[PDB]
């Protein structure tokens, strides 16, 4: 007979997932170019 | 000094709803699934 190992919870995978998808909300500003303005101006125009 | 009130509120989306004013944000109801995605994510917090 054999040992069934744990393969890790589908709870805690599927809060994994939720974990995930809750920080890169946020890291994209609206941003679309390699430098500044592109829908980030909110940040630059308050800058300046 | 002026000849007319020299405040000028603006709105994003202005109306009626039939007797009064209403006005919102993009955010009025996205506040709804907002909220409940939340919700389904801090349940399974518990099961970690």
């Amino acid at each position: 007979a054999y040992y069934e190992n744990p393969e890790v919870p589908q709870a805690n995978a599927y809060m994994l997932e939720a974990a995930t998808s809750a920080v890169k909300e946020v890291a994209t500003l609206g941003v679309d170019t390699e430098a500044v303005n592109g829908g980030q101006v909110a940040f630059d125009t308050v800058n300046q | 000094a002026g000849e007319h009130i020299p405040i000028v509120p603006v709105f994003g989306e202005w109306g009626f709803v039939e007797d009064k004013e209403v006005y919102e944000g993009v955010v009025r109801l996205t506040k709804d699934g907002q909220r409940l995605r939340n919700m389904i994510m801090s349940f399974n917090a518990d099961i970690v």
